[PDB]
């Protein structure tokens, strides 16, 4: 436990180093890395198909693979967006 | 007083007769915060507001 | 749990290092790593 850490996990939240991590999670159970990627841009096309400005928050690939870490048991935001609060 | 063949006027790129394509400016050599990690400088300000490295460009249409 | 070093790290230790991290965490990890690393030898420099 080291005392000194949360500086480097905001920035790891913050700058986007989450989805680098989900995804070689994901890539963890296909055989083919291009099976999978097959399957997320048909699950991304059947979403966007559905509804055309709700694809998620801000984009339909992000939500797809929120959606894919929140039914393993990894709290992820929608779409992976995150605004800063201290923004004047 | 004048001969042939001594200076007059001046010219671009030139003062006092001699070449001059640059300008004399401090430098240290020294690693900073990895901005020089390849071949890259580190400038000061102060060649901005000073007027130091301006140049004038003409072009035609 | 990674060995503690006492002698010299030169560019081949760097290399054999990382690759040894690749096997044993994976690029996830060896990528922060790596980017500690040099943040690390950028400020020491």
């Amino acid at each position: 436990r080291i005392p000194f850490l949360e500086e480097q996990v905001r920035k790891i939240r913050d700058g986007g180093k989450l989805l680098t991590m989900d995804i070689h999670r994901l890539l963890l159970n296909e055989d083919n890395r291009f099976d999978f990627v097959n399957e997320i841009a048909a699950e991304a096309k059947q979403y966007v198909e559905n509804n055309r400005d709700e694809y998620g928050a801000k984009k339909a690939i992000l939500h797809v693979l929120s959606n894919r870490m929140n039914d393993a048991g990894v709290y992820r935001a929608e779409a992976y967006m995150e605004s800063d609060p201290f923004k004047p | 007083c004048i001969k042939k063949g001594q200076i007059l006027a001046d010219g671009a790129a030139t003062v006092g007769g001699e070449l001059a394509l640059g300008k004399n400016v401090l430098v240290a050599y020294m690693p900073w915060e990895g901005y020089n990690s390849e071949d890259a400088v580190l400038i000061s300000e102060r060649l901005v507001y000073e007027d130091i490295y301006t140049s004038f460009h003409i072009r035609k249409y | 749990n990674l060995v503690f070093h006492n002698k010299a790290i030169n560019g081949t230790a760097m290399k054999r290092l990382i690759s040894r991290l690749i096997d044993h965490f994976g690029m996830a990890y060896t990528s922060h790593i790596l980017d500690q690393v040099k943040t690390l030898g950028f400020q020491q420099a």
